[PDB]
């Protein structure tokens, strides 16, 4: 299904292909229009 | 109507050197301020 987006709260999220627990918050990382998600200096 | 041509010359196959071209984005991952080793299909330098 599809739910609302809970921010600034530890939630168990499931985006299209990405799962895990964490805290969601907006950001200013300039994705290119063909970049679905990002990664850290680790993996 | 598929039409051939009358006097097509044979191709020349002349040689040139590709210095630093053919580099592309191998995936759809945003990465910032980092070096990253890929193993993929690339046009090799020179």
């Amino acid at each position: 299904l599809s739910t609302d987006l809970i921010k600034n709260q530890c939630v168990n999220f499931n985006f299209n292909g990405l799962t895990g627990t964490g805290v969601l918050t907006p950001s200013s990382k300039r994705f290119q229009p063909f970049q679905q998600f990002g990664r850290d200096v680790s993996d | 109507r598929c039409t051939t041509f009358d006097d097509v010359q044979a191709p020349n196959y002349t040689q040139h050197t590709s210095s630093m071209r053919g580099v592309y984005y191998p995936d759809e991952i945003f990465r910032s301020d980092t070096l990253y080793l890929t193993q993929d299909l690339f046009l090799p330098f020179y």
